[PDB]
DNA sequence: GGACATGCCCGGACATGCCCTATATCTGACACGTGCCTGGAGACTAGGGAGTAATCCCCTTGGCGGTTAAAACGCGGGGGACAGCGCGTACGTGCGTTTAAGCGGTGCTAGAGCTGTCTACGACCAATTGAGCGGCCTCGGCACCGGATTCTCAG
DNA sequence: CTGAGAATCCGGTGCCGAGGCCGCTCAATTGGTCGTAGACAGCTCTAGCACCGCTTAAACGCACGTACGCGCTGTCCCCCGCGTTTTAACCGCCAAGGGGATTACTCCCTAGTCTCCAGGCACGTGTCAGATATAGGGCATGTCCGGGCATGTCC
């Protein structure tokens, strides 16, 4: 029987392929045990929050499938988010339903 | 017969298509000013349908936030209607011009 | 070959655009600037990919190569590729 | 059979772990895709290069959460290092 | 009556001569005294290089003068002289700072 | 602290003339003070944290020129 | 055993080739590097740095100086499109700005 | 005796006295010379890396190095510089 | 002066059609079963880069003062920021037309993609030495200061 | 036009640090050997390009009303320039300590290789949520009708 460092660590992404693709990147010559496991869980922390608040978006339209609408709205309505991927575009993302005050009528 | 007020449907405009998602721009004359100004790059280039898709993606997206740009620039000014002095100070500012 | 295609970005399209980014009057004067601005881009964009899909012996230009392009000029565009 | 390389399966597994009834499209899947690329891309680099600066030739933990560190803003800086520390704790015990 | 300048005059002569040279305009010890507080909110003891310090200053004058740049071109385009805090904001702003 | 005084009015308008304005109004001084100081927070934070990584105690002169570099912003002349 | 000659000078060039080429084996680039690729970069960076130079020069005898200051630099740098393009995010110390006033900021009569 | 620091400065001043024979330099000046030639180094070289990458090559060659070139540096300045690479390179084969 | 009839303006009911809510159809795009084989997992070996201990010296931290250029404050003022109004002109909005944008079907071949060979090409190690770097001297290009010359400005 | 403030150049004198020389030193060179991978051929097979056809939504040109950018005028207020008082910045000088970097010793952790296995990926197939379409409730907004006010005119 064979059993993984993802099943063994409790994690959903896969520890040996994060670990191949450090390995092949030409990132540098060796790579330790704990750092593929590390990023992966990075990376399940982080997909988690934004499949979190795209799901949270998707009721508020209620939709029960996430769509790239709601990918744009989880990223632009979170402070943290929109930070992290300033200078990122998601495609069919549209942009946010914002109107300046001066522009409304009196 | 009945008028709309000037900026009422200008409003109802902007709500809808920053509601919805789809793509702004013509497929057909978009593919055609690419193989233009390509021509001139390397001669008898093919493009596959993503990569047009790509190249309209990227540039909707360009524009649409340089527009945003420009708005907030002619506010500033205390006007509404954008101007191309607008236009120019807001791709000097963001360092492209 | 291919002459004069830069009036097909009509300008309904490019007020369209202003009104995705939020511009409610737009100058008749306007559109030869976004029409120039427009082009622009794509000069350096499409230089890019060229230059990929030159240097990968290739003849046609792929989406990953405009991806690449994109992402070379810190306009990185989700959807296409990674 | 041309064998591609896509995190799906995983985000599937996430996505029904945090939100058991909500599904995915083709684009939506694209867009995940690209965005976890982009990402590993960032960090590894940032390791990559942090690693060199000081004279590292391996790729360890230490490196991996400053690079978190440096890339993520603050609350999801610290929610990711702590995840992070946990997660490779119990490997460590677990081995 | 004593000599005086017309509003303008002095400020141009400071403008070239502050653009024609290189020397630093900001004091060295209260930016160092500032940089210091800021970072015990951070690490508490931690010292300093001085040339890390001339470095953080050299690159603290150099942002600062750009985005003067920018603020004053913004100020022009409103057919205004006189920068003021809005304009700070809207250069920020378009930069993607904010 | 109070210590942010100590960029003085005069400081700022130095900076400023630099930057080729010809006047400037009141306000401009704390504005000024916040935007230098927000830029302060990034940049220690990114020098400091590559300090504590090396398991030095004392931010270096390199140390700073990999976080303009890493703020998209590179200095020349401190090595590198 | 034939005499050494270093390949910068098999080049024509003064950059260091063999320095080059352990830089790029050891930047964690590749595993394999051929022997051109560092012979190119090796022009390539001469080539820019007797530009700047020659730029920086010119401006240090417009000044009536013979020694290349920091100033010079950045005028040279800032004075020539393709090299402000290339060097559009970097900020020179001790370099300045280059002298420009906005003509509505000019008094009038 | 301290540990042996590399720098560009021998061929900078070698190249300055090829392109002018009575010019000097000043120490910051040749600081910040150093500083652009290795930014320009490490530019070209991890475009050229990257390029390798993405079409699945495992050798550096001097075409991804040029094609690197020729994306970073302007039009005439890149022809220039392709220009002497090539025949700098072929002559090198010559030998 | 009293009566009469309407012009005109403002408030409210309302036409128009916009937003919102409900539901039938399908359909093609999303979710799930399968084979396998290549990447992932368990195990042994080696070696070299990382962890740890002792030194030092140099690089940073700490302190007094003077004194002078810079910082802080008082105050006249005038010119630029800001509010208000005219205008006219170029732009928002409505409608007929055509013009081409968009979708369905088929060509087929240029061109993208997968596999076989091997020979040029590059990794890897021993000896060497000559280019490259640390340390010291000095003198000349640059920096500081004083004065006459010139630039510029505002009354 | 002209006196005054400031920038500039010329000259003298100092000064300190870059360029040259020397000694040390370590990695580039030359040589050879062996893995390896990608250039070129060759085959496959995908969709890009072009064409044709049709339908229908959008562009365009024009007519028309109208809202504000710009220009002008008035106001005011509050920052610039100058003078006076202060004060700490910076250079100078000197002690002290502590940790960055160096060298040495050890050790343990992962590349490499081998062997076996299992799960992830085209392919295929089922099936169901939203695009499309039509119909009904309810309400925003500019528009038109009715009522009231007001001032003009005749007897």
């Amino acid at each position: 029987k064979a059993k993984t460092r993802s099943s063994r660590a409790g994690l959903q992404f896969p520890v040996g392929r994060v670990h191949r693709l450090l390995r092949k990147g030409n990132y540098s010559e060796r790579v330790g045990a704990g750092a593929p496991v590390y990023l992966a869980a990075v990376l399940e922390y982080l997909t988690a929050e934004i499949l979190e608040l795209a799901g949270n978006a998707a009721r508020d339209n209620k939709k029960t499938r996430i769509i790239p609408r709601h990918l744009q709205l989880a990223i632009r309505n979170d402070e943290e988010l929109n930070k992290l991927l300033g200078r990122v575009t998601i495609a069919q993302g549209g942009v946010l339903p914002n109107i300046q005050a001066v522009l409304l009528p009196k | 017969p009945h008028r709309y007020r000037p900026g009422t449907v200008a409003l109802r405009e902007i709500r809808r298509y920053q509601k919805s998602t789809e793509l702004l721009i013509r497929k057909l004359p978009f593919q055609r000013l690419v193989r233009e100004i390509a021509q001139d790059f390397k001669t008898d280039l093919r493009f596959q349908s993503s990569a047009v898709m790509a190249l309209q993606e990227a540039c909707e997206a360009y524009l649409v936030g340089l527009f945003e740009d420009t708005n907030l620039c002619a506010i500033h000014a205390k006007r509404v209607t954008i101007m191309p002095k607008d236009i120019q100070l807001a791709r000097r500012i963001r360092g492209e011009r | 070959v291919l002459r004069d295609n830069i009036q097909g970005i009509t300008k309904p399209a490019i007020r369209r655009l202003a009104r995705r980014g939020g511009v409610k009057r737009i100058s008749g004067l306007i559109y030869e600037e976004t029409r120039g601005v427009l082009k622009v881009f794509l000069e350096n964009v499409i230089r890019d990919a060229v230059t990929y899909t030159e240097h990968a012996k290739r003849k046609t230009v792929t989406a990953m190569d405009v991806v690449y392009a994109l992402k070379r000029q810190g306009r990185t565009l989700y959807g296409f590729g990674g | 059979r041309s064998r591609k390389e896509s995190y799906s399966i995983y985000v599937y597994k996430v996505l029904k772990q945090v939100h058991p009834d909500t599904g995915i499209s083709s684009k939506a899947m694209g867009i995940m895709n690209s965005f976890v690329n982009d990402i590993f891309e960032r960090i590894a680099g940032e390791a990559s290069r942090l690693a060199h600066y000081n004279k590292r030739s391996t790729i360890t933990s230490r490196e991996i959460q400053t690079a978190v560190r440096l890339l993520l803003p603050g609350e999801l800086a610290k929610h990711a290092v702590s995840e992070g520390t946990k997660a490779v704790t119990k490997y460590t015990s677990a081995k």
